[PDB]
RNA sequence: AUAGAUGAGUUUGGUGAUGGCUCUGAUUGAACACU
RNA sequence: ACGUCGAUUUAUCGAGUAAAAUUCUGUAUACAUAUUGAUAAUGACAAUAUGUACAUUUGUCUUGACUAAUUACGUGCCAGCAGUCGCGGCAAUACGUAAGAGACUAGUGUUAAUCAUCAUAAAUAGGUUUAAAGGGUACUCAGA
């Protein structure tokens, strides 16, 4: 698997903010409070789309995609 | 046990377990040839009931074992050269061996249609 | 909408307070099924003890146990008893547990270990169901002493609730506990 | 072990987690108990420490 | 100032003791203990250089939620700085005078950091608090007084002037109590510090250990504003209150408090003493004949130069910022090292321990200073030789951001009267409720309503006397 | 996922060959991976050989198939980037759950995490 | 010897298991070494040596112990301040490794593996919250301190 | 090179952020491990000889 | 070499333990039976 | 072949896109040619490359649970099955037939053996009140 990383974030931040607090990051209010307040809290500093999971389980038969006869079919 | 007790040799191998077919397990052979000494019948123990066809065989090594005759109906008698393989009749004491039915003198069940490989039955060759 | 024509979910519809259609979206699975027997003055009385796990697949798992002379009623009891006992289970990156946990339930010790992503649920047949229902995807397990089906599930459920909270360990020691994988990639790589 | 597991000191920690997310994935968490915010800033005292 | 710029700016200069200050870190608590009981925990360059790097470091961590500063012994919290040492350096040529200016530079850099700190700061005033000790507390939002507290600024008696920013805290005190405490260098003990307004809370010294263990249990959320954090600590301090004494009455209150406002409202010491002479004169209606007489005996025993300079900044300090104060005080205290009164008063009272008679100021008395004289004009002109004080940060403010945790003063009572229709007795109750029955609110509010409250329309309403 | 349009393949080829721009610049300009930019040129060079050798191309099969797949025309109308060009390979060492105990006020950077 | 560290590991557990505020340990050069490591790691509150009775808790840090001569060395003792947070002790487990019957020595190449949750030798990987103390030339450090200083030594105990 | 690096890390200064964030341990307890002989041993022995008599 | 650690059937009126046996995985310089 | 076969609800459920048929390829192999194994020269024998040509078998185990996969009839603790628990005493999903189903395949099963399972001789890493297992006792040389 791979991980997308944009250069804009790296240039500004060096990952220190990710360790703020007790090592995991600055905590945010619960969801049932953000809907109550009128103004939305400031967005967290991190890479774009850095909370969606990756489908590792669906790469079981990836080795078969390396065969020459399969690659001709996928093309 | 303390490290000292282990230094003096406290860890010994576990007591051996008896094999299902000692005559074959002892010499690492899959099967042996023997001369049928007696073809009789053995009765199962408490739960089971019936007449199990067995055969007293004298192996080539010299051991005299009791083998079980699988299938329905056999054609062996006194002085029959039969092939012995491992196995055991779970309800017959002393019957710790089986006899191959496609063996030298023991014939296979001719009226067998399922699991012919287990009873040494050639295919009927109906169309052929 | 006719989903519950028997009325078994009505009593549960008040405790947890959610539609019956939402109760059918929960992952349920019968784990244990014992045939117990009580000797009475009127002869043996055989019952069916069952343990069912309920989870939505996003960090909630409930364990329920019940018994009855009928196998059908015993499963519906535990199912309702497991959906109302749901509790949030902390999961690291929504894929594994925090660190390692070792629990003991009357001679049945269970040792769960956190594993890197892409490792899979290389666990036994009962833990696979609990992890697959709670939302975990990478884990390792090992039964040290005994393999009793029931205590095996009780110990594993108590282990998913006895995980070391990395923040409580930090405030107690006065020292940060940095998530190296978070700083390295700039966020929680799920 | 004639005693019982009393978790009276963690009613907030437990209630705060059960109210953070919703059991029905895909919906916002419902409002928490009316007492969750009252004792938000009044933690319990340390007990059982000789 | 990062962790590296601080360590290089506060190097452990040769001579600094290893255990001058004793730091500690609990769950959420960070303590600071001035460990020098032999000298009443007197501040010095060695101690200041150990506290500034820590405070800067704890400011970058979100796990440290409450800071506490306290003393070591059971007698003093911080009994002034090493003023006796600066006198010797001042007598070693210009090279030695700059060392004194450097010391005041470090001290002002620390007090400013404490005034603009981004975390709750508490001060256990369990002992005598003078000089440098008054700098570590007055700017903090919480100042816990006890039975052992002895507040004072014995700075005009040694020829010196007020201190690290009392010139910013005193002007905006209720009425003219600020200049009074400075010029006369009064001595407030125990609960009188709580009533005067210097201290925000008053607990018994035996309940301070239990208070710390509680401040550590508090674990605020990262998304809480500083206002929420200070409110949670304010309600936690009020839980350990055993109640103010039942017999001790407000010292500066009623008659004495009115006299302070009638004799310290002028801009010239000649008029102030002239007004006091009227009070001391038998037959006056003020009723402070004994007090006025005692105050005069103390005003004619201090350096007349400091009085002029002191009163001068009390009128100017009402418009300066917290940061502008330190910068001006540095350029101001830099010229006091060159003066004759300071080097004389310190030597004649601390090094000589009163030997060779009392101090002998360059001007014998205020009478010598002619009316046209304006000696309080050179100490307010920064020279180019002394570089401008470089503070650790740019934070500043004209009024304290969070300084309303103490007892209600005239400003609060006024705001209530001007925004309501409360009566004499119904107004006192309004404060006992909002303050959650804080000890001493009924006695403090009643006093304010006994000096600046007139029963114009009867029991229906109450108005102020100024009109 | 969209595939490089026929006319788009030429834009990448002409930029690297005619204008002689570095592959990295072309990869970052159109948000195309350097591994794909190099393949587009290799495959395009084989076309020049076929056209030079007077070989018949599979034009009937190319036009019909390209109508079944999503395309991304580069140049002016660049709605979205073709793909992610900064994807990093997940090293086995960086997959471990590590909680290093450090000072409460430490500036843990990516460099420090790599050493952990 | 190592027998003292083993007794110290068991006692600190029994004291935390009993939820005691203070704990006493025999005043030895070896015990003070590990105690400073636990304090530097954040498990115990403070360390001050005193007589058979604990110092005044109000002035624990300010406590000024008397000199340790042959006239009182037989009565001295190390008083440790235990920690409890969130209804749970901070020093729950202190499982030892190097016992009197066998001293386990680890290399830098092995500690680097144990520091990331991978077994090496007679040790096991460290998980979240766990901690391993090693006695080396530079004092009784932590496996992550010894890995930074690039040294091995004698493994003392594992703390959870 | 591997010897200098291995020797440079074993004699490196403690991290500043880890020096400013550590509780103070009095030197009287963390460094006074030497146990000298009682200076008054000769006096106590003489006095103890009288009392025992 | 950093992905590598997994269980199942079976004693009891029944539950929980203890302790074997057997199956599940890989293999052979293998033999036999049916092909 | 708008046929056939097995079930049955004559239209349901299947054999079944299966077959036949049509359109292509020329795989193992056959043959030819060339190079090469080798060079100073020597080729027993064959490999490699290219050209042309051909569409060539099914077999076997299992089907109560462990263990993926069902009914019918016959048999009646008989005959037999079984790696373990077990099945069979006249309406047997476990035996023997028939059909269907599950799976491996020029292999498929069985027997024998080895490792792992087994922390089941535990150095890593066990245990001994009531379950295998504390010596009748502790002074003591060696030894830890
Ligand atoms: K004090
Ligand atoms: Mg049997
Ligand atoms: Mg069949
Ligand atoms: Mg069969
Ligand atoms: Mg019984
Ligand atoms: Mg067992
Ligand atoms: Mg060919
Ligand atoms: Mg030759
Ligand atoms: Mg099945
Ligand atoms: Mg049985
Ligand atoms: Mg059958
Ligand atoms: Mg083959
Ligand atoms: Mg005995
Ligand atoms: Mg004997
Ligand atoms: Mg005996």
């Amino acid at each position: 698997a791979v991980v997308n990383m944009d250069p804009a974030y790296m240039a500004k931040y060096n990952g220190s903010e990710q360790a703020a607090g007790r090592g995991s990051g600055l905590s945010e209010p619960p969801a049932y409070e953000k809907t109550a307040d009128e103004k939305p809290a400031k967005q967290v500093i991190a890479n774009p789309g850095r909370k969606v999971p990756t489908p590792y389980e669906q790469m079981t038969f990836a080795p078969l995609e390396r065969r020459l006869d399969i690659a001709i079919f996928r093309a | 046990a303390t490290l000292n007790q282990v230094m003096r040799g406290c860890r010994k191998p576990q007591r051996a377990r008896h094999a299902v077919s000692p005559a074959l397990s002892s010499i690492k052979s899959p099967a042996l040839k023997g001369v049928c000494v007696k073809v009789g019948i053995t009765r199962p123990k408490k739960p089971n009931s019936g007449e199990r066809k067995t055969a007293r065989v004298r192996l080539s090594t010299g051991k005299v074992i009791t083998a079980y005759i699988p299938g329905e109906g056999h054609n062996i008698s006194q002085h029959s050269v039969v092939l012995v393989r491992g196995g055991r009749a779970q309800d017959c004491p002393g019957v710790r061996y089986h006899l191959v039915r496609g063996a030298l003198d023991l014939a296979g069940v001719a009226t067998r249609m399922s699991s012919r490989s287990k009873y040494g039955t050639k295919k009927p060759k109906k169309a052929s | 909408d006719g989903l519950d024509d028997k009325g078994q979910y009505q009593e549960l519809k008040k405790r947890t307070g959610m539609s019956v259609r939402q109760i059918l979206q929960l992952k349920t699975k019968k784990l244990v099924h014992r045939r117990v027997v009580n000797q009475t003055r009127l002869g043996k009385i055989a019952s069916d003890s069952v343990m069912v796990i309920a989870g939505n697949g996003d960090g909630w798992l409930g364990l329920g146990m019940a018994k009855s002379v009928e196998a059908s009623i015993a499963v519906e009891k535990a199912t309702l008893l497991a959906i109302q006992n749901m509790q949030p289970i902390p999961r690291y990156e929504n894929r594994t547990i925090y660190g390692e946990v070792t629990t003991k339930v009357s001679g049945t010790i269970v040792r769960l270990n956190s594993r890197p992503p892409g490792f899979g649920l290389r666990v036994s047949h009962r833990i696979f169901e609990m992890c697959r229902a709670a939302g975990i995807r990478d884990l390792s397990a090992k039964f040290l002493r005994s393999r009793n089906p029931m205590n095996t599930v009780k110990a594993t459920y108590q282990a998913l609730l006895s995980q070391p909270n990395p923040e409580d360990l930090a405030i107690g020691r006065g020292k940060k506990l940095v998530d190296v994988r978070k700083v390295y990639y700039g966020g929680s790589v799920y | 072990g004639k005693g019982r597991i009393f978790q009276a000191a963690k009613v907030y920690q437990r209630a705060s987690e059960a109210a953070a997310t919703n059991i029905v994935s895909g919906l916002p968490p419902r409002n928490p108990p009316l007492w969750l915010k009252a004792i938000e800033s009044i933690p319990p005292a340390e007990i059982n420490t000789r | 100032i990062s962790t590296q710029a601080a360590a290089e700016l506060f190097k452990p200069v040769e001579g600094d003791e290893p255990e001058d200050v004793l730091f500690n870190s609990l769950y959420n608590l960070r303590s600071v203990e001035l460990n020098r009981p032999a000298k009443y925990n007197a501040l010095n360059g060695s101690m200041i250089r150990k506290i500034a790097p820590r405070l800067l470091e704890w400011e970058r961590s979100d796990m440290a939620n409450v800071i506490v500063i306290k003393g070591s012994g059971e007698k003093a919290f911080c009994a002034g700085g090493d003023v006796a040492a600066l006198a010797k350096q001042n007598a070693e040529g210009p090279e030695g005078v700059k060392k004194s200016v450097d010391y005041f530079g470090l001290e002002y850099k620390l007090n400013h950091l404490i005034s603009t700190y981004t975390r709750p700061y508490v001060a256990f005033l369990d002992g005598i608090t003078m000089g440098g000790g008054v700098g570590l507390s007055i700017h903090a939002p919480f100042r816990i007084a006890t039975e052992r507290t002895v507040f004072a600024m014995p700075e005009t008696k040694i020829g010196f002037f007020p201190d690290v920013g009392a010139s910013f805290f005193l002007p905006r005190m209720p009425g003219q109590v600020g200049p009074y405490l400075g010029l006369t260098s009064a001595l407030l003990k125990g609960v009188q510090v709580y009533y005067a307004g210097i201290a925000t809370h008053y607990l018994h010294s035996s309940s301070l250990p239990a208070l710390e263990s509680r401040l550590a249990e508090l674990t605020p959320r990262d998304y809480w504003t500083i206002e929420q954090r200070l409110s949670v600590i304010n309600d936690t301090i009020e839980e350990f209150s055993t109640g103010v004494p039942y017999d001790e009455n407000i010292e500066i209150g009623g008659k004495i408090r009115l006299a302070i406002d009638r004799c310290f409202k002028y801009d010239k010491i000649d008029e102030i003493i002239a007004a006091l002479k009227e009070e001391a004169a038998e037959g006056a209606k003020g009723g402070v004949q004994s007090w006025a007489k005692n105050t005069l005996e103390e005003l004619t025993q201090r350096s007349p130069t400091s009085l002029h300079v002191t009163l001068r900044q009390m009128r100017l300090g009402k418009s300066w910022g917290i940061a502008h104060t330190f910068k001006r005080e540095h350029q101001m205290a830099a010229k006091f090292m060159k003066s004759h009164d300071f080097n004389e008063g310190v030597t004649a009272l601390l090094i000589d321990k009163g030997a060779n008679g009392p101090a002998k100021w360059k001007p014998a008395s205020l009478d010598e200073i002619p009316p046209g004289a304006n000696i309080s004009e050179d100490y307010f002109r920064n020279d180019p030789e002394v570089p401008v004080l470089e503070l650790l940060n740019d934070r500043s403010y004209m009024q304290y951001p969070y300084n309303k945790f103490g007892l209600p003063n005239d400003y609060d009572v006024k705001e209530a009267i001007e925004k309501g229709n409360f009566t004499r007795e119904k107004l006192i109750d309004h404060f006992v409720e909002t303050r959650r029955g804080k000890q001493g609110v009924r006695e403090a509010v009643s006093d304010v309503l006994d000096r600046m409250a007139v029963r114009s329309k009867g029991t229906e309403h109450v108005q102020w006397k100024k009109e | 996922q969209p595939v490089l349009s026929e006319g788009s393949r030429e834009i990448i080829y002409q930029d690297v060959m005619e204008k002689g721009l570095p592959i990295k610049a072309v990869s970052a300009k159109y948000n195309v991976d350097v591994r794909r930019v190099a393949a587009v040129i290799r495959l395009k060079e084989i076309e020049k050989r076929w056209i030079k050798e007077y070989k018949p191309l599979a034009r009937p099969y190319a036009r019909a198939v390209m109508k079944m797949l999503p395309q991304t025309v580069l140049g002016g109308p660049d709605q979205k980037p073709h793909e992610s060009i900064n994807d990093v390979h997940v090293h086995s060492y960086t997959t471990q759950q590590l909680f290093v105990p450090v000072s409460e006020s430490r500036e843990f950077t990516r460099e420090d995490a790599a050493k952990a | 010897g190592i027998q003292q560290i083993t007794n110290m590991c068991s006692h600190l557990q029994n004291a935390s298991r009993a939820r005691l505020g203070l704990t006493s340990l025999p005043n030895t050069k070896y015990n003070l070494a590990l105690a400073l490591a636990l304090h530097r790691a954040g498990f115990i509150s403070s360390i001050t040596r005193g007589g058979p009775h604990p110092p005044t808790p109000e002035a624990l840090m300010t406590y000024e112990p008397e000199p340790v001569t042959s006239a009182n060395v037989a009565t001295r003792r190390l008083w440790v301040g235990l920690k409890y947070w969130n209804e749970e002790p901070v020093l729950k487990e202190l499982k030892p490794i190097s016992k009197p019957s066998r001293l386990v020595t680890a290399s830098l190449e092995q500690l680097n593996r144990v520091a990331r949750g991978f077994p090496a030798g007679y040790m096991k990987g460290l998980q979240l919250g766990e901690c391993l103390f090693v006695n080396t030339d530079r004092g009784v450090l932590e496996v992550r301190e010894a890995v930074e200083r690039k040294v091995g030594g004698l493994v003392l105990c594992k703390v959870k | 090179a591997r010897y200098l690096a291995n020797k440079r890390a074993a004699q490196a200064p403690e991290r500043l952020d880890e020096v400013f964030t550590r509780a103070t341990i009095r030197e009287s307890t963390a460094k006074n491990t030497f146990v000298p002989l009682d200076p008054e041993a000769f006096v106590k022995a003489e006095e103890a000889r009288i009392k025992h008599a």
